[PDB]
DNA sequence: CCGTCCCCCGCGTTTTAACCGCCAAGGGGATTACCCCCCAGTCCCCAGGCACGTGCCAGATATATACATCCCGTACGCACGCACATCATTCGAT
DNA sequence: ACCGAATGACATGCATGCATACAGGATGTATATACCTGACACGTGCCTGGAGACTAGGGAGTAACCCCCTTGGCGGTTAAAACGCGGGGGACAGC
């Protein structure tokens, strides 16, 4: 019973774990929806990018530096997969 | 005898006046001697080109008045009316530079 | 276009900042390129508000 | 791996994924995820509360400027 | 400050679906070879654009006047409780 | 238990609170008008730099091959997800 959309794919209890690490206390039940959302928000860009390196390299394979490169130009860069 | 408005009636007409308009609105004076203050610590007897003051003034008030905006928003998420500096601390702290 | 546009519906045919100002921010189109950036005399949009309105 | 593969798949179609590539998206939108969810707090206890409630998070993608 | 609930929380089931471990295929990413065709390099050049002047215009700029609007008072309704007499109940006499 | 005196309930008189609509009247704003000229718009140089035509030699684009690592599949366990629920304390409204 796994067929459908695999956002739900990101089970409740999986951010109550991160919203502790975060040092949050309570949760309101209507949080895990826009998160989902909020999240889902935020591969749209990072992808489009990551696509866009590949594609144009010709590659049909996505590689590990495409996404840093990506990340970078969002001003968040990350230390330790290359470059 | 003479009328009065009521409070906060006379404050949202300025509001209004002040979004419609587009000119500066410190003193200019003395921001360019305060800017001459400060820079004198970093270098002796420097000359500000005259030109270049109202750019740090332009800048500063457009610096400025995003924070009073942003500012704002809080308030009303406190369910408040007025600021107090609680608020740009905070404002302050989640944009990063505070902290 | 938009500042020539909205000028005109302004009444006025000369283009001033304070008329470019308001196209750049009334499109997010572009105020995605323009959000870092603010231009010199822009002025800000007209905007108050809802809860500053008076209670009645 | 199964949802970036479908969200992918609109982009474009048919991508190979690279394994080292993949955990990569975790650990950006967690930290991502999480320094969003930090802040939260001081926006939920400011109002005086201690749980937080969406219209805070919406309120704090908005100071960053991510919001508009 | 007060209170007020409900809606998250711990906690107990229990289902499962990740997670593992293994097996397989081949697409394709990575690597080499060939090269031609493509952009940099020179020389000449010539007109596009820039520096300077110039005024005219309208853009402005100022005038006076009409209008739009806000607040307070005003009035006025009204439905009200308080107050009141009256209706109805109660203690004493019958 | 009905008749009086007395008194509580019932019914309304009285006064008031409160709301509301207005009209005023004041003020700010929009209109409505002339003059004004700093100031855009050409306009005229004047040259330099962009275009034309030239050769030269390397970097991009091809084919070509390969192997690995991606993808696929394929059971077994079991840790984690899903669910129920009892309740209390956090939100929240009001003074």
């Amino acid at each position: 019973k796994v067929l459908r959309d695999n956002i739900q794919g990101i089970t409740k209890p999986a951010i109550r774990r991160l919203a502790r690490r975060g040092g949050v206390k309570r949760i309101s039940g209507l949080i895990y929806e826009e998160t989902r959302g909020v999240l889902k928000v935020f591969l749209e860009n990072v992808i489009r990018d990551a696509v866009t390196y590949t594609e144009h390299a010709k590659r049909k394979t996505v590689t590990a530096m495409d996404v840093v490169y990506a990340l970078k130009r969002q001003g968040r860069t990350l230390y330790g997969f290359g470059g | 005898k003479p009328h009065r408005y009521r409070p906060g009636t006379v404050a949202l007409r300025e509001i209004r006046r002040y979004q419609k308009s587009t000119e500066l609105l410190i003193r200019k004076l003395p921001f360019q001697r305060l800017v001459r203050e400060i820079a004198q610590d970093f270098k002796t007897d420097l000359r500000f080109q005259s030109s270049a003051v109202m750019a740090l003034q332009e800048a500063s008030e457009a610096y400025l008045v995003a924070l009073f905006e942003d500012t704002n928003l809080c308030a009303i998420h406190a369910k408040r009316v007025t600021i107090m500096p609680k608020d740009i601390q905070l404002a302050r702290r989640i944009r990063g530079e505070r902290a | 276009e938009l500042a020539g546009n909205a000028a005109r519906d302004n009444k006025k045919t000369r283009i001033i900042p304070r008329h470019l100002q308001l196209a750049v921010r009334n499109d997010e189109e572009l105020n995605k390129l323009l959000g870092r950036v603010t231009i010199a005399q822009g002025g800000v949009l007209p905007n108050i508000q809802s809860v500053l309105l008076p209670k009645c």
